[PDB]
């Protein structure tokens, strides 16, 4: 039990504390407050406290707990919401009755009331169980079913006694491993610092492709299962609709959604829209809130606590990466992350670096988007599992020369970057289609060649078609379009329609809320075949003026095709398309 | 709504030059448009003619 | 770099060095030189971060008396695609060139995206004479630059100002820059092209010029090649 | 190719009798030298220097 | 004898060091590091060691040497290559036997076991001698056929005893001097502080022109014997191009090329490319290697040697123009040598000024800078010197807002900017001729009213004509060149050319790597003619198309120009450019 010495913002140099640990976490204050130590000038040790150092008086003990920021991994997880250092928010608001979070609360990180179904793996006594082997199940919910529990990673020995199949709390025991002589007692959870990465036995080559449900994102810029994704813009842009829709439509099994910097308004929607939606997966229609956890840290929250809250849930899906599930994490504000890493470094005094984001931004960027990847659990029996981060930063002033948004774009394999001039005039998803990129458009091939082959074909042949528009409308923005060719024109209207019908989805329309990979391959189908018959139509000769007012049908219906509900099936939707190119094609015929 | 120009000196003292000479263009230009104005007239008067 | 020149000196090897995100190493550079607070130069960097990576660049060449080599090519990422970031600028003056790829031609689909202009080599001027490769070499290189430099130029032109305003040199220039473009610079992986026949390709490029207009090519090599 | 392709993978034998004469080697040399080379590592070990720092 | 306190990388910290003095050279380390003693802060004394530090303890001994940097000025440095300091790489190499440089060696700057051939001057013994004096003449190479033994300067008195003309070395006394009442003797060699600058009678205003070769600096922005210049640029632009042009070719009778900063490979291209080359300044063609010196710091040396070869060079350039020689020494990344001191200043502490270089940058330039120019040497016999200071600077990113740029350009009188637009079109010089001006045309109007006396004319009328085009290309490129002037279009037309066969020339090319300055007048004197023919014609009536379809043959001649060679001498390529003339006065009547 040391003493406070110095308590300037959200750093707390505490005197009297020799034998502290870097990163250990302590209890500043009487009300036990949670901060992790960043510096140890000799007996001082300068601490980042996780909550509001407001009343923290000279001389306030500070205890030394000896082991650093530490997860409660373990069932339970799956359908709730934590404050950044896993304090469930539905029990500190039963707990406390108040609208407001009490300062120094410690719930437990996980309910530990609740019995859980366990049913034992094909583990048994004598079996010489090893780090990350899994010795049982448990029941947690209808969608997320047989929550596998995990030895606990480094450690390791022969299996003594094991619970036989029952109803089991956290707390109770329900496995004793024997390693060297030295009895270990193991419980349905099971703690793991958050700063180190959870390890793996081999990491693998991503190459399903992650389903956002949005067109352009799934189409022009896919992403995989298992890859880091930037999603840079200003306010208003679409970063949180695009990763509230992945988290609700994504071909994830779960998702770890972290809000750092986001508005608690954003959450309250989460909370009271997810449990409404439904999934199509395990068979039967289970709402979505039950294989999402949220790690809500607001804006308002302490600052030193958005790190946490970052760190926290990369080991949430870390775990349920183990697990062997897809899991796709979602930090809402990498910015904001970075931002309190600034906030923290300018109270500290550390040398302000680039713009005063610390110099190890980078370093610890690159770690955190490193956690990800496609990978085969640590132990038998043999399962592999993904961590998709798709993490939205927030440049500043809207510009992406930020140097959040530049380590980040070094770092993460897909950019989707989003322009505020698509963000105003409703033009959602606001993706700027000339400085995005994605890097797994290579390894999807074999995906793509799999199951619609002439999906690279006809992306290619869109991005090609976009790029063109661009140049011509640049050319004429300043020239005018008196002077431009009847296969200028066709390309400026195809591309034009393209933005208007295709590239915009509107989210929160039941047609456009979520468009499938289908239905995107075959209205990519459309597009490009209506682009292909109008040039070889012009090409033996006809007008392109005449054409267009012979073919404004063919261009409705094409333009309109978006409206097909993919609720009815992909037989329905892909038989309508299939009448839709036949009817084109006609018109495209008789006009001509 | 602004090129896409990395900040610098010398990419300031460019642009400042480039803000110049499109002024100086501007004008020149007007002046040339006033000048062809006054001729295609002259020119309708005496098509009528 | 201290394994490679045990190699390439105590073992007479021929070793070709390839450092990747010297800005992360720099980056590192920063992270510990702002722990140590220590006087900062451009962007943070320490003010001896010239000295830290020309100790690292300076590593690499051949030695008298030993039969070996070290060639770096140390994969330089700019931040903002910023030639002036003081990383790429410190790594151009130490170093003995640069190879340059461009945003630009990545996003036009051009692979190699290697910008010639920006790129440079030090040493093309003794390693590009006669008996080493062709005696046309060295011409051919500095009129492809030329012309290529009188193509962009055009293509502003083009821009800017309306097309019909171009002159014949200004179209012929930009129909040079879409084939060298288009079919010289992107190769694929696997093409292995080799100096010769690069050489071959890159005078069917320059043979769309009379030989009038070709003035940075000598006569002689003019009269022996086109 | 199919059928060629799968007989060069199972070439696994060969390699590792390949360097098997390596392994009877390394033992010969050390089945040599390790009197001399214990004993002369038992030497430096047992005799030290009493040296006081230069400075 | 101290010790250290603190190393903290280059700049090592001693303690327990009393009478310290500025710039003071101890012997770091117990392998006696070499280092100058920059603060004193009371007992302890910053020290920037001009080796690697690496090993050196708390506690190991620091001793005074009792002298400033110093360089060993004598005859046996007219073919060496020496480190930041003055190290001879080569005796290094021989010594060491190693490919590295290993650390705190202690190697004579000259080679004491070289008997050099020594002829006693004039004086005599018991004649009163003055600092500057000249009492010898070595023969050291074929180029310098006569090293003059200058006694040492603030060291004066009677010659008490003279060495006969015979063979010696530089370690045996060749002069005996009673002064004042204390008889010092003195070797061939002697020693001179780096930072002090060589005494001399009185400065001149050079007049003779530094023929640096390139046309462009030639011919529009000439420099004189004893001017300084600049060539700043980002990296590439050709300024170590230019340089080693300056060093191959040139007027001067001895060159220091100094290298702070610099890529070891240049260093290796210098040594294996100038022993190639020749001059016939003496009576035969003798290797470049005969008449030039090295100072090769590489960029991976220490910055403190760094600084210290900057001033090693000048003041060799100093001492060679004590004896007479027209000097003209070639600095190069003088921007590395701010950047050295810019690191120096910031492991110090001191507070940077302009973007991160110290405050006293314009000083230190300037104190640099100002050992340039003609003056004549103390003490007799009389004789005139010579040091041009061809500095190239390298700013951060290309721009000329640098604060070493703008230091450099107040201080320097010629300044040679570079273009990385022209540089990465292969438009080398690169010489960006809006900017780049010299100040030295006013003092040469008289060598070129001597010797070409219509060369000041026609290079005005050239600036004119360049930047009339500029102007017009800018109006061309505003309103597309929509019915031009005939006189614009020949102006433009003949500008264009002047750009493409007279400021663009190959210095590697057999045929361009040397345009005399006869063969530039000519030139020059070419380019005009057929301007003033186009021009005179067009004004009597033709069209400006139909003159260049048929005066196409003369402007290709002219451009071929380029391609004479000058080789053939000055009778044969005079007599070329005759007959061009002569040509281009015949399309005139057509
Ligand atoms: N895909 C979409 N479909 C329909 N409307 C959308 C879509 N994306 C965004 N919008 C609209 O634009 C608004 C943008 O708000 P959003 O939460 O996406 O901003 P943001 O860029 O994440 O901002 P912040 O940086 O402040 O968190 C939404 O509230 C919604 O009204
Ligand atoms: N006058 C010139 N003639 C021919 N090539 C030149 C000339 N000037 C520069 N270059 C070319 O520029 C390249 C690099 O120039 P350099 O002088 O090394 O740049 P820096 O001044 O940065 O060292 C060289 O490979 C050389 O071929
Ligand atoms: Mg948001
Ligand atoms: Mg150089």
């Amino acid at each position: 039990y040391g003493a406070i010495y110095s308590v300037s913002g959200p750093v707390v140099i505490a005197e009297n504390m020799i034998g502290c640990a870097m990163y250990e976490l302590v209890k500043v204050g009487h009300d036990n407050l949670v901060g992790e130590v960043i510096r140890i000038d000799g007996d001082k040790a300068t601490i980042q406290v996780y909550e509001e150092t407001a009343g923290l008086t000279v001389g306030d003990p500070v205890l030394r707990t000896g082991k650093p920021l530490s997860v409660e991994l373990g069932p339970g997880l799956m359908e709730t919401i934590y404050d950044g250092i896993q304090r469930p928010l539905k029990a500190i608001k039963e707990e406390s009755q108040s609208i407001y979070i009490p300062r120094g609360i410690d719930t437990p990180a996980l309910d530990r009331t609740i019995k859980w179904q366990f049913t034992p793996g094909k583990f048994q006594v004598g079996d010489h169980i090893s780090g990350g082997d899994i010795y049982g199940s448990v029941f947690e919910n209808s969608l997320i079913s047989s929550h596998k529990i995990l030895l606990p990673p480094r450690s390791r020995g022969t299996i003594t006694w094991i619970a036989p199949a029952g109803e089991y709390t956290l707390d109770e025991k329900i496995l004793e491993v024997e390693f060297d002589g030295k009895k270990s007692d193991f419980t349905l959870y099971h703690t793991w610092p958050v700063r180190v990465p959870r390890p793996v036995t081999e990491k693998l080559s991503a190459d399903y492709p992650l389903l956002t449900g949005q067109r352009v994102l799934d189409a022009l810029f896919p992403c995989v299962q298992g890859g880091t994704t930037c999603i840079p813009g200003a306010f208003g842009c679409g970063k949180t609709v695009i990763s509230q829709s992945l988290s609700k439509y994504s071909n994830s099994d779960a998702i770890i959604y972290v809000g750092c910097g986001e508005r608690g308004n954003e959450m309250a929607e989460v909370l009271m829209e997810f449990p409404e939606l439904y999934t199509e997966m395990s068979g039967t229609k289970e709402p979505i809130m039950k294989r999402t956890t949220l790690v809500a840290n607001t804006s308002n929250m302490p600052v030193a606590a958005r790190e946490a809250s970052i760190y926290t849930g990369i080991t949430l899906a870390e775990y349920f990466r183990d697990q062997g599930k897809n899991v796709s994490m979602i930090a809402d504000s990498s910015s904001r992350w970075a931002e309190a890493l600034r906030e923290i470094s300018g109270r500290l005094g550390e040398m302000p670096a680039d713009q005063g984001f610390p110099a190890y931004l980078g370093a610890k960027l690159a770690s955190f988007y490193e956690r990800a990847g496609k990978a085969v659990a640590l132990g038998s029996p043999d399962r592999t599992g993904s961590v998709s981060i798709v993490a939205a930063v927030s440049p500043a002033g809207g510009d992406f020369s930020d140097p959040v948004t530049t380590a980040t774009l070094g770092i993460t394999q897909v950019f989707w970057g989003l322009d505020k001039k698509l963000a105003q005039r409703k033009h959602f998803p606001s993706i700027n289609t000339s400085v995005s990129y994605s890097k797994y458009t290579n390894v999807l091939n074999k995906f793509y060649d799999s199951n619609y082959p002439e999906f690279p074909v006809l992306r290619d042949r869109m991005k090609e078609i976009l790029s063109n528009a661009e140049e011509l409308e640049q050319v004429v923005q300043l020239v005018g379009k008196s002077a431009l060719s009847d296969s200028d024109k066709i390309t400026l209207d195809v591309a034009t329609l393209i933005k208007e019908d295709f590239l915009q989805q509107n989210g929160y329309s039941t047609y456009d809320a979520f468009c499938p990979i289908w239905k995107t391959f075959d209205m990519m189908r459309a597009f490009i075949s209506y682009h292909d018959e109008a040039q070889k139509a012009v090409a033996n000769g006809a007008n392109w003026s005449k054409l267009a007012d012979s073919t404004g049908d063919v261009k409705h219906a094409v333009s309109s095709s978006k409206f097909f509900e993919p609720s009815r099936g992909e037989k329905e939707v892909h038989g309508e398309f299939e009448k839709l190119l036949s009817t084109m094609q006609e018109r495209f015929a008789e006009s001509t | 709504n602004r090129e896409q120009v990395f900040p610098t000196r010398m990419t300031l003292g460019l642009m400042k030059t480039k803000l110049k000479g499109a002024n100086q263009g501007y004008s020149l230009l007007k002046r040339k448009s006033e000048a062809l104005t006054k001729r295609f007239r002259d020119i309708t008067k005496r098509i009528d003619d | 770099l201290t394994t490679a020149e045990y190699l390439a000196y105590q073992t007479e090897r021929h070793v070709l060095t390839i450092l990747t995100d010297m800005s992360s190493y720099a980056d590192a550079l920063r992270e510990v030189s702002a722990a140590r607070e220590e006087v900062p130069g451009r962007r943070g960097y320490p003010g001896y971060m010239y000295t830290d990576l020309s100790t690292i660049y300076e590593r690499a060449g051949r030695v008298e008396g030993r039969n070996g080599s070290i060639t770096q090519i140390p994969i330089l990422t700019m931040p903002n695609d910023d030639i002036t970031h003081p990383i790429p600028d410190l790594t151009g003056y130490i170093t003995e060139g640069q190879i340059f790829v461009d945003r630009q031609l990545h996003n036009k689909g051009i692979y190699p995206p290697i910008n010639v202009l920006p790129s440079l080599s030090r040493l093309m001027k003794s390693a590009i004479g006669e008996g080493m490769t062709r005696k046309d070499h060295g011409d051919v290189s500095n009129q492809l630059y030329a012309k290529y430099a009188i193509g962009k130029d055009a293509a502003a032109m083009k821009a800017v100002v309306g097309e019909e305003a171009l002159s014949i040199e200004d179209k012929l220039s930009l129909e040079f820059l879409e084939k060298f473009e288009k079919t010289f610079i992107t190769q694929g992986a696997y093409e292995d092209r080799t100096v010769f026949e690069s050489l071959d390709q890159a005078w069917s490029l320059l043979r769309i010029y009379p030989k009038e207009m070709l003035n940075r090519i000598s006569p002689k090599i003019l009269d022996e090649f086109y | 190719e199919q059928k060629n392709a799968g007989g060069v993978g199972e070439l696994e034998k060969k390699a590792e009798a390949g360097v098997q004469g390596e392994l009877a080697e390394i033992k010969k040399i050390a089945e040599k030298k390790k009197d001399d080379v214990v004993k002369i590592l038992i030497e430096t070990v047992i005799k030290p220097s009493a040296e006081v720092h230069i400075n």
